[PDB]
Parts: C-alpha cells; structure tokens; sequence
C-alpha cells in the first residue's frame, strides 16, 4: 500500500545494490530533488515515474485555481483586477495582465494614499497558493517593518490576473517612490507555494526596464521562509530610498 | 521582389518583408499574441511561397529592425563575409533551402556559404522547412567547439548537469551533482541557475562545483548562470571561472530589458582569457528562446522565429562554447502545446546550426502549458538524431527552483545507448576510469551517486 | 489483488481489471468515445499504479473477453508456454516493465519471457511506460523475419512501396513503383491496396508488379491487399504469389466484421507453402490499428490499447513476415491529434515487438484529424530509433486513392541517412548494382524513375 | 634566484636573466656576432644549469625588453592566462622541460599549461633540450588549424607551393604551380614572394593563382607575400583573398624595421573576415626566422633564440592559419653551417608548437653559408618526425628569384611516402580525383604537370 503523495513515497530510495546505502539516505534528505530513485536500464523506475505523473496531476490543478473574493476581504483588502477577465485569457495575453482596467485606474487614486514612499502590492500571478499559504506569515510582519520607522506606507491592495510589469502603472498612478509586489510564480511539480517579490524604485511605464527590479524568489517553507523574507524586503526597501535606484543600478 | 502571390486564383498581398516572414511561420500562440500571424492556412502558405521566391539580398537588405537603430542588427550585418554574400545574393530562399538540404553540399561548402548570411535569411530558410528538413539539415551542419570537453562531434551527445536549489544550498546542489555524474551527465557544463544574485552566494556555489571537479579531476567546467556582471566580479575576486553565461535577446531593446551591453560580452571574453580554467579556446555560454523579444515589447512587429534567429547571429560574433534554447521555458502564451514546442525545438537548433554556433536545446515545458513529460522525450530524441549538441539534465527532469520540468539524467543515457552515441571523448574517458561507463553504456554500478564516497 | 489505491488521501477504487487496463491509458479520444477513459489525470495515474501492482497472473487470468466466448482469447491463451508463464506469473507489471527495460535483460532472455505472456499482459506494460520507455524498450527487442529479403536486423530500415491508383490502372501503379524503387523503397514489400475486389483485377495488379520484379531481378515480393479469400483464389488460379495479406481485429466478432475466420488464415499459410515465390519462411502480412474493434462494436468495454495488443497475440500465431499498425488511418474519433497519433504509434510498435512479431508502422494521418505531415516526420524518426522494422512510402506520401497522407519515398531515404541505416541486405545489394545506392546513401542519379528506362 | 653556479670547482656567475638565456644557447655564429654567446662549453653548460634552476616566474617577470617600452612584450604579457600561470609560476625550467616531455602529459594538459607561459619561458625550455628532446617534445604538441584545408593533424604533412619568378611573369608562375600540384604540393598554400610591391602586380599574381584554383576546384588558398598594407589594399580593391601574409619581428623596433604596426595586423584579420575566400576560421600567415631582430638592431642584447620565441608569442595572438620559420634564409652571419641550421630549425619548430601556433618551417640555406641541399633533406625529415606542419616546395627547391635553395616538390612526396603521411584530407581528396595520388602515394602519371592539359 503506497500513497504517492506520502512522505515515505517521497523518501523512497530506488537504487539497487548501492555502493553506500547510508550515503544515499544522506543525499536524499540533503535535497528536495528526486535524487536516488535508481534506474531500470537507462530509464526511470516505475514508482518514480508514478510519483512524477501523480505530482504532475496535482500541479496542473493548481494552475487555474483562484483565490476567493471571500479570502481577500477576510484579509480586509482592496481587490482590483487587470484587463483580464478570467484565468484562461490570463494565461495567453500577458499584455492585458500588465495593464489595469478602467474602473481599476480610478479606484487606485480614490481609495489609496497619494504619492506613498513604499507601495506594497499583492497579486496571484501564476499561483494562488503562493499567496494563501505564505500571507499571514509575510504580509503582516512586513507591514510593521516598513512603518518603523520609515515611510509613507501605501495602503496595500490585491491585483487579480496581475503580471510583474503592471507595478510600473501602480508606481505612477500612486506616485510611489518604491513599489513591492508579492506575486505567485509558475507552479512547480512538487509544490505551488513559491512566492516572489519584484521591487522597483520610482517605476515608469515609458522608461523602466526589467533589469531595474530587485527579485527575491522561492519564498516558501522549502525556500526562503516568509518571516525572514519580510525582514529582507523592508531592508531592501530601506536601501532603495537611500540610493534612489533599484535592482541592477544598486550598490 | 514581389510581396504578392496568387493561390487558387486568390490574391494575397503582404506589406513588407517583415510580414512575409511572420506569416510564413507555422502556427504558434506567440505570433498570434504578436498579431503577426497569418489569418488563414491559405494565407500562411502564400507567405511561404512569396518568401520562397525572394532572394538573399531582399532579406539581407530588410532586417526586421533597421541598422541605424539596433546594435544587434549592426553586429549581424557588420560580420557578413561579403564575398560569400555576393555569390549567393541572388539565390532564392527556395534555392538556399535546396542547397542546404543537398547531399552534394559538403560541410565545407556550408562553412563558407553561411558567412554570407544574416539571421533574417537564416529564419527565412527555416520557415519553408518541414520538421524532417529541419532535422536532416541541422544534422549535416555539425558545429564543434571545445572547453575542457569537446562538444558537437558527430556521434557524440553531451549533457549539462543542472543542479538547482530553492536556497542555493550547496549540500543540495552537491547531492544532484553526484546524481548527474552517475548517469554520465556533465560533459557540456555543470551549470547552476542561482536563486539569488550576489557574488558571495555565487562564489560559494562555484567552490562547491569545482571542489567536486578537482577532487575526482573531472574534465568539465563549472558555471553559475547569474547576470554576466556578477559572474565577472565573482571571477575577478578569485572564484574559479569555467564558462561565462548570459541570457541574450535579438534586439538592442531586448538586451536592455536584461541589463546587458555588448561591451559586457566583450568583457566576459577578456575575463575568461585572463582567469578561466579552460584548456580549449571556447569559454562563453548563451541561452535563447522564442518569445523573449516579444515579452520585452522588443520585437518591433517581427515574429518570434526571426527574432530568435538574430540571437544566433549575435552569439556567433562571440564564438561561444555552447548555445542552447530553453524551448518551452516561459509559457503557453508564446508556445502553446506539444506540436508548437517540438516545432520550436527543431527550428531553433537548425537555425543555430546554420548560424555556425554550437547549438543545444533545453527540451522543457511549464505546468501551465498543454504538455507533459512525454513531450520532452519526443523532442529530446528528435534533436539527438539531428545532432543536437547537448540537452539539460536534472533528477527525473524536476527543477525544484525554476518550477518547470526538463530532461532527466536518465534521458541522456537513453539517447546515447539508443542511438549509439558517446559523451564528450575527454569526459567519456573519465567515466570509464570511474567505472560509470563501458562501450558507451552505463555499467551495473552506474546510476548510484553513493559511488563517489 | 487490489483494485483500489489511495492517491493524495483520496481512495481510488476500480471495478475489475478491464477498467484498470482502460483508465491507465494515456488520454485519447477513443477511450472517451468508449466510456472506458479515466475521469482525470489523478485517476489515470491511480489506474496505472493499481495496474503496476497487479501481477502477470492477475491479468493473464482476466482476459477482456472470456475464453469460452472468443476464439482469439482461445488462440492467445492456448499458445502460452506455461513453463515460461509459471516463472513470471507472480511478477507485478511494474517488475515486468523494469525487466524489459533492464540493460541486464538480453534479447534471448526476452525471447523466452515473452512466451509466458498474454496480449493483455503486453498491453499492461505498454500502459505504464513513458514514450522513451516505449522507444528504448522496443529497440532492445528486435524481431527478424525473412522472405525474399531480410527485415528487422538492427541497423537496417525497410519500406513498403504503396502504389495505389483510383482505378487500379496499371500505368499509374507502374509509375509510382518506378518512382519508389528509385528512392530505395520496396524491400518490405510492393503492396497494393486495391480499389476493387475481383480476381481478374489482382492478377492484373500482380502481373504488373512482378513484370518489373522479374525484369530487374529485384529481390523482393508483391502483394495486393484485397480480402484474403480473393488473394487465395487469384493465386490458386495462376497469379504470382508473394505475401498474402489480411486485416485483422482483436476479437472474434471483429474478425467477422471483416469476413475473416481463422481457418482462412491457416489456408493462407498453406497456399503460401505450395504457391508463393518466397525464398524465406515468412510470407504472411497483417495490418492492425487502434480503433478497429470499437468501430466494429467488437471491443466489449475494453480499450483500444488492450484490444490492439490482442491483434499481435493473434498475428504471432501465424508467424507472418511483417505486421504494421496503421496508426492514424481511420480518423479523429479514435485518435484526435499529434499527441495521440505519436503516443499510439509508440505503444503499438512496442507492443508488437514484445509479442514477438515483425512490427512496422504506417505513420499516417487523415485530413479530418488534427494533424499534418510534420506529424508523419516526427513519428517515423522516433519509431526508427525504436528500431521499427518498416514504414510505408508513396510520392510525398499522398495516397490518391485512400485519401490519407502517409510517408514519402523521400522519408525512408532521409531516416536511413540521418540514422546511418541500410535496407534489407538483399535489397541493398540490388540497389547498388542498379547504381541507386552507394554506402547506404542515394547516388546522384537516384530519385529519378526514368533510370529504369 | 641564483645567477651563479659552481661547475668543476670553478664558480660561474652571470649578470641577469638575459645573459643566462643567451649563454645557455647552443653555439651559433649569431650569438657571437651579438656578443651574448658563452665563452666556452663549460660556461654554456653552466648557463643551462642556472637556467634550468630558475623558475617560470623568474623568467616571466624578466622580459628581455621591458613592459613599458615594447608593445610586443605588452602583447605577450597581456595575453597570459594568469590562472594557468599561477599554477606553474614556481616550477623551475627543468621541471617544465620534464613536464612537456612526460608521456603522462596529455595534449589537453599542455593546452592549458602553455597559456601561463611567456615567450621567454618557451625559449628557456628550448635552450635546455637536446635535439631529440626538441623533436619528441614538439611531436606531442600538435597544433591544428583550418582554412580551405586542414593542417597539422598527426599523420598528415602539408607543403606550400612557392612559385617565384624573377619578373612575376604569370607564365613562369603558372608553370611551377602546375609542376607542384603534380607532386601533391599546395595544401598549405600557393604562396608567392613578389619581386615588386605594387597593387596591380599582386592582383595579376592572385588572379593567376585563382584561375587554376577555380578551374580544377582545388581545395586550397592563395597568397602573394608582399607587405600587408599592399595585400589589404589589393583585396579591398577586388583581388581574390586567401591568406594574408606579413613578416614579423619579436620587438616593436623590429616591426618598425618592416613597416609594421600591430594595428595593421588587426586590420588584416578584419579584411579577411569580410573579403577572403576561406571556409575555415584561420586565414593569417606570418613568417619568422633567427636573426631578424639582430639585423634590425632591434634585439637589445637578447639572443636570437629568445627573440625568435617572442615572434611566436606575438603570432599566437592573431591565431594565424600557418607560421613557418625561414631557418637558413638570411645567411651565415647568424647561422653558419649544417649543425646550426638544423639545431635552430628544431628549436624554432619546438618553440612554435609550445606557443600553440601552426608551426611549419622553410628548411633552406643560402649559397654563401656553409651548407648544401643534403642539409635540406636531413632537416625536413627530422622536422617531419617532429610533426612539422608544412615545408616549402619549388622545382628542385631552386628559387630562381630569392637566390636560396629550399626543398623540392619531390621532397614533400618523399617524406609522405617514407613516413606514411598524407596531405590535408581535403587536398588529398582532390588529388585522388585528379589521379595524382592513391593511398598517399604518387600514381604513375604523377609528377607530370601536362596532366592538367
Ligand atoms: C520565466 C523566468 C524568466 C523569463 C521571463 C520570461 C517570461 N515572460 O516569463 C526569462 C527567460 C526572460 C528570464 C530571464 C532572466 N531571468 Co529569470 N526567471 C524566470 C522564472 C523561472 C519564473 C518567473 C515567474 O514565474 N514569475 C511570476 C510571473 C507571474 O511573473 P511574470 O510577470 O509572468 O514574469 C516576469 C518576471 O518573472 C520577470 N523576470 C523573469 N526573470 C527575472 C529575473 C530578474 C533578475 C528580474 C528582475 C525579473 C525577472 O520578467 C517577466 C516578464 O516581465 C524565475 C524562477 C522563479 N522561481 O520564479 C526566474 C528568475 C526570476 N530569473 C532569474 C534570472 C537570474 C534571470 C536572468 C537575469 C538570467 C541572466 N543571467 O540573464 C534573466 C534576465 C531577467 C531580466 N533582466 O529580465 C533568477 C532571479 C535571481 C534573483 N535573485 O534575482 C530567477 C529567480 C531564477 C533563475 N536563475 O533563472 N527569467
Ligand atoms: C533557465 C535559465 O535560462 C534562461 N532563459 C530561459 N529562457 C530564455 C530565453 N527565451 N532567452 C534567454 N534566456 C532564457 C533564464 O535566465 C533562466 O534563468
Ligand atoms: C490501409 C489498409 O490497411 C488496413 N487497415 C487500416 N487500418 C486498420 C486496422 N485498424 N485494423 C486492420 N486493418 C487496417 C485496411 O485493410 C486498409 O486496406
Ligand atoms: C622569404 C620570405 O620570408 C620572409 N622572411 C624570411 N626570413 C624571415 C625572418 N627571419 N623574419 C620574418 N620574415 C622572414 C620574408 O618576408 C621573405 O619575403
């Protein structure tokens, strides 16, 4: 009896007649990669191919699942969306995911701080569960850190169907000197929790290049933990305000 | 040149050379997203036919971006051998196709012909090419380079050991390296995609790779695929240099998006020459992929095939050890399903081989795309027949950090044992002396990373 | 034996083996139209795991069609070597897959092991195989037969000349035979799908084929793929006998759909032994393909993978010279697109080789299916690397008669020179004397049928 | 670092490294005329021992001409791989000699090690080598380059066709080209030392050379060895470009003597990339020879061995297709007799291969030196066994123009058949189709230039 989603299934050593089977167990726990599963001639073994395909069955599901509108408000958040209406057209038209709708661009200025000095933005990007699993752990303690001492903290807000370049708009609409974006990366095979931050100083839609951002990736319980991530982001925010530059052009 | 053709008595008019190349492409979701695609399968064949009767000059004189405005267009055009150009300037794109495909065309015939070409001309040939034309034609155009392994020798097949990690943890990275070596993977490069971008993390990963390299005296080379500036400063500060990588794009606005100047590519050559532990003469490593110039708004109405071919005319200027496309690295907006991704694999490799660069391919797909692991095995084997110089390698193909799936370590062993191909001869000698390989085949004890202990 | 498993905390239960055999399949439109397909990826995976954990005996003692009711079940179960079966009866399908794939398993080890399987067991293994598993697994299972040429030796690649005319006009048929011979096609067979079914027509077609054969002393054999009872009669009557063809289905009711009793096949074997102009011992030719039992309403809730496997276990009894699936011959209701025509052409070939038959494949598609000719070029190459014994050939693969696209005469020549493979040694010897082929490559004067004039 | 040693109880002291580099030399009339030669055998030996005991760093940090003063010192010191240098910097010349000679050193080991040397270090090793040391040491250091032919592969032997006329009459030049081709000469290059220096003359000479090349589709390349600035101009102007030649000296003042700046060489590289009819990547051709800096008064107290080494370290920067010393070209004031022309032709070749350049040798002598043609036949064979990449050819080696004797067209044919060596594979393929060569030997109809008529 085997559950391919089980820890014991993921802790499975397929190597037959190993040189050092203890060494195998130390390499299997030293990583989350599917090491040490052995071979059948030049091919994978059956169970490892089974746990691969099962893990792929799960990962495909996470792609199109959305975060509730009820979850966003139970977090007390302004929810706005891009020009994309649903999850399908989002996956195929990056140009509308980088742009806010019309009722978007007015709820921004009506409901949020004018010319903040940090604007924190949260979007689902390419994975909902990157947002739900790590929120309560990253967003609260983040928000405290910028308030001490800083810093005209912009009120946070969620962008549905959001892409990384849409923060160039937000940085202008709001006039924020610095923009932070917690966004879902594309789903991995073994997990979809991975979160990233894209942070840019005084963004421009006309002028800002992709190089001008600072990126922190693999914020999750297997990568950078969200508590420590939050402490690293505000410090990053503290430095872009000192240097008045972001990403590539920082020291 | 005509921009006009009659097909079933129907007139099809095209505005410029840029439109013809775009619409001559087989259907892919990126061109659709770029608004350059043909609207009918009848319009698409019309673009093929008018393209087929255009000459070399027509396309050499009509880059999708103008000379004055683009330093990549300048590099491509400035590097043309003009004697080799004048010989073929009046050939149709139909005749260049037939010339490439001919078995009366030797590799030394192509060696000179290809210097008269530009990347737009390279892409032109590719669009009037079936999947089999792309495989056979790329096969008779080997490109052989050497670092401390030789790559591209017909009858060989290399593999990059790609050990990535969510925290750049070096005990995790090292675990995947013993895994890779155990399957004969690594003769291309032991390259790590970093999750950070600071020198100190970069140099710590390099120490881990080269510590493994030094301990067993492996003939190969390490790389950390950070930005090229961070690799240069890490090597200047004393970390072991192997290959020097930079992701590239086929236009100046495409490069800017990345933060790259050509002078950094000129500097990476000089830094490698002064610092890098490379016995041979090729040290640089570039990666490409369709849809990167449109992702930056930096394609200027051109299609993603023409723009990917310019990636190659650029990289040929710096004569790198290895280039490869990450064929479905990005997502379904640019390449949708199996069909399109296989097709892109065959195009990118063929154009790279027609460009005189050491063309490999990351046979990959993302989880939000209409594909699975059987797609990778389809195209991995199609490219091995075409003499693809190298593929990637990860345990079962699962990148725990890049959150895509590439080829397994098992797949390089399968290809080699299936097609009777060897690794790099320098590297193959090492696996023999390590008991990993005998007569191109994995030994019974192979596939066990606990073997190095 | 379990029919259930837990995947991600949810219990997945199945009713019988027939269902576990069905839902484990990769997704095709055929198992959807048959109601046997899985509901999702997860239950597909769940079906593979329960299937991987069932033993040989589990699947051998559970034929999709009962013994007492189906004379193909009878034939398969009756031809089992019970000594080979009892050695393996308690292996799970997951160990049989790893045994077939092991580089420690020899061709001679498989030669005895396959004697203890039943067709349903062959299908089971195929179900839990990746596409590389299917290619590499089949490559290490060569099946060699002999007629007037030798087919199936590793390092060779055969092709059948398919000269089909809309009127069986013997000038149209002659013309394409001269075209194909000029590319090196015809070592598998020169085989004609007739537009009629009358004896005086076949004799006409056979006397045309064999006039060319006799004139250029071609080492090969002819065929007109009418019903077997007409073939038998035309040869008993004085037409030249080469191979004797018949299409087959994997159930008694499927054979009745075609007009076929197993006594007709015994008769073909006996007509061949008294009449046919065959030097070797193998003279029969069957064709198969996923979706024929479902069309005939003769599948009985079993999926088209398992039913196709019963085809090979039936064919293996008559030791034919050649068998080939017609992978995309019927249309999209059974296999919709590129993904499914490839995956099935890999499943089929792998299954045929495990059953021990000289398994080729008609790599093809129809115009109402989601496919094009780049699909034929992808599949022929992948199946070539799997050691597929032969593919078809037509001018550009355009069947002017059966209204589908197969592979060109160019395409066999391409595979042979891409993969450095040769024809049947006898056919190769003849092409070399005719100046068409030197060193496995086409001469300059090759591909020109007016060479025979 | 010691500059002194005790030999037979007598102390031998030296002033600097430049002197120890000088007196260690084998006796030649050139170091006598330069005042740098040892007083006797004992101090010669004493110089070798102190030299053998100095480290790489000792000699690398002591260039005969200072960095700030000489742009060839600059070029040599600047192209050092400091990573390869720091591995070896503390090896004594006596361990570098034993490393180069060791059968445990591979071609790939040397490929990295030579990156950390400077030309003076190359000379040091050459100084403490026997003549067998020089031959066997160079043999295990092949240098392979490609143009329109491949030169330098072990088991091959190239030769340059030298058709020099006292008026650059194009019938005299044509006639000897037909003579040489008939012996298998010309795979290195068909190269002309012009009696003039005007553009309209070279074009005439080049259009004559290339008329034969184009008529018989000869795989090779042409050259007229005028000054590089005239060559550049004649090709920018429409004459066919093959190789671009320039003589070179091992000091800035030596290059000025010739009229050469390093910018002219960069320009030749760039003219070749836009104009020349070369399939490969190597198109430059330099010539060297002991005694050119001393003639130019541009040696600065350094001996002709060390200064000649700076030639190769300069050439290595431009990666030329071929380099050859002209060993006995000037006269007896630098090398007097047979003993010295051999020893220097062995030193030169060895030094060129250690520096990594495609090192040939014009085995030759002058009529006012103490030598005859048996000296050319001794040296060509010894240098052949050392794997010398090419020698010259003239009818009986009689230069009707430059008034020295080189090697005959017979002599390349002799070496190839004595040592069972072949031409460049491409040139060999052409000679075989012309019936001039079968199995590396001349046919019966070979050696007869009227064969081309
Ligand atoms: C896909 C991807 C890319 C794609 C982006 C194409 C696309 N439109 O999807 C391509 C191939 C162009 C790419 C390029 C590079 N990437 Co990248 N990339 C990723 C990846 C795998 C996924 C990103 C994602 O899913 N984002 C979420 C979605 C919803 O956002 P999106 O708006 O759809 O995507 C945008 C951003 O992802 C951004 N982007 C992508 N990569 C990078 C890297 C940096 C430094 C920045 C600022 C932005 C950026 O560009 C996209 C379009 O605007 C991540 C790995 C990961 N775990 O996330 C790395 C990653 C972010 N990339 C990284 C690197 C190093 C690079 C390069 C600098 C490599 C190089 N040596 O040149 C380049 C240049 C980036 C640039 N200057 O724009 C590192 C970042 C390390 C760090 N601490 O900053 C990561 C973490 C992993 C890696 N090693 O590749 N990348
Ligand atoms: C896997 C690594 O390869 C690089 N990479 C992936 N796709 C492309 C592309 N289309 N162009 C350039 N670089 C790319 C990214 O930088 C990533 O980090
Ligand atoms: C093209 C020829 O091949 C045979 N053929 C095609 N598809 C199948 C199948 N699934 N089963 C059996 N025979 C088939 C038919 O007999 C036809 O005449
Ligand atoms: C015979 C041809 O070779 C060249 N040549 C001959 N000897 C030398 C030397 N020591 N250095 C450089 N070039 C030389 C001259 O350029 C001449 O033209």
């Amino acid at each position: 009896a085997l559950d391919l989603g089980s820890a014991e299934a993921k802790a499975w050593i397929g190597v037959e007649n190993p040189h050092r089977a203890d060494v195998l167990t130390e390499l299997r726990r030293s990583t989350v990669a599917r090491v040490c599963t052995g071979r059948a001639g030049p091919r994978p073994r059956t169970q490892a191919l089974l746990r691969f395909l099962a893990d792929h069955s799960r990962s495909k599901d996470t792609v199109l699942k959305e975060v509730p509108e009820e979850w966003v408000k139970a977090q007390g958040l302004l929810e706005v969306r891009s020009e994309i209406s649903d999850k399908n057209l989002y996956l195929t038209r990056p140009d509308m995911g980088r742009r806010l709708c019309a009722e978007a661009v007015e709820a921004l200025k009506a409901q949020c701080v004018a010319n903040p000095d940090v604007q924190v933005v949260i979007s689902d990007g390419l994975s909902t569960d990157a947002i739900t699993v790590n929120y309560e752990e990253i967003l609260p303690p983040l928000m405290a850190g910028l308030k001490q001492a800083g810093l005209k903290v912009g009120t946070p807000f969620f962008v549905r169907y959001g892409r990384v370049k849409i923060e160039d708009q937000i940085g202008e609409i709001l006039g924020a000197k610095v923009v932070i974006l917690l966004v879902g990366e594309r789903p991995g095979l073994g997990q979809s929790e991975s979160l990233s931050c894209y942070a840019v100083y005084s963004p421009r839609m006309a002028t800002t290049v992709e190089a001008d951002r600072t990126c922190i990736s693999n914020i999750h319980q297997g990568g950078t933990p969200p508590v420590e991530a939050a402490a690293v982001i505000v410090d990053l925010a503290k430095r872009m305000l000192e240097q008045k530059a972001s990403g590539i052009n920082m020291t | 040149m005509k921009l006009k053709t009659t097909l079933f008595g129907n007139v099809y008019q095209f505005k410029d050379v840029k439109e013809v190349l775009a619409k001559a492409n087989e259907l892919r979701s990126g061109d659709v997203l770029a608004g350059v695609a043909a609207a009918s399968s009848q319009e698409r064949v019309a673009a093929k036919q008018v393209l087929s009767e255009m000459t070399v000059a027509d396309i050499r004189n009509n880059p999708v971006i103008a000379y004055e405005d683009d330093c990549v267009t300048r590099l491509i055009q400035d590097d043309v051998n003009e004697t080799a150009y004048n010989q073929i300037k009046n050939w149709s794109i139909s005749e260049l196709r037939e010339y490439v495909l001919s078995d009366e065309t030797s590799v030394d015939d192509i060696a000179f012909t290809r210097k008269g070409l530009t990347s737009e001309v390279v892409a032109a040939v590719a669009k009037i090419c079936s999947n089999a034309d792309l495989i056979y034609g790329a096969k008779k155009m080997p490109v052989i380079k050497k670092a401390n392994t030789t790559i591209g020798i017909p009858g060989t097949f290399s593999a990059r050991l790609q050990p990535n990690d969510t925290r750049d943890d070096v005990q995790s990275i090292a675990a995947q390296i013993y895994e890779g070596l155990s399957f004969g993977v690594g003769d291309a490069v032991i390259g790590v995609n970093p999750v950070t971008d600071d020198v100190e993390n970069l140099s710590r990963v390099l120490d881990t790779i080269y510590g493994v390299i030094d301990k067993f005296n492996i003939p190969t080379q390490g790389c950390v695929l950070a930005h090229v500036t961070t690799q240069i400063e890490a090597i200047r500060r004393g970390a072991p240099g192997g290959l020097i990588f930079q992701s590239i794009c086929g236009s100046e606005k495409g490069l800017k998006e990345f933060g790259v100047e050509l002078a950094m590519l000129d500097e990476a050559r000089a830094v490698g020459a002064e610092f890098n532990r490379i016995a041979g003469e090729n040290c640089l490593y570039f990666e490409t992929g369709q849809g990167s110039a449109l992702s930056a708004g930096a394609n200027f109405g051109a299609d993603q095939v023409t723009m990917e071919a310019r990636n190659y005319g650029l990289a040929r200027h710096y004569d790198p050890f290895i280039v490869n496309t990450v064929v479905g690295f990005i997502g379904p907006e640019y390449l949708y399903n199996d069909r399109q991704i296989i097709r892109a694999g065959l195009e990118d490799h063929f154009m790279g081989k027609l460009s005189g660069i050491s063309m490999g391919c990351d046979c990959c797909y993302t989880n939000h795309a209409d594909a699975d692991q059987n797609l990778n095995e389809n195209l991995m084997i199609l490219l091995a027949t075409a003499g693809c110089n190298y593929i990637m390698g990860m345990p079962l193909g699962d990148d725990i950090m890049l959150n895509y799936q590439t080829t397994a370590f098992h797949d390089t062993a399968t290809v080699r044992q299936l097609l009777n191909l060897r690794p790099s001869p320098e590297f193959e000698r090492w696996l023999e002396s390590m008991g990993i390989m005998a007569n191109g085949r994995l030994t019974k004890r192979a596939g066990d990373p606990s073997l190095f202990f």
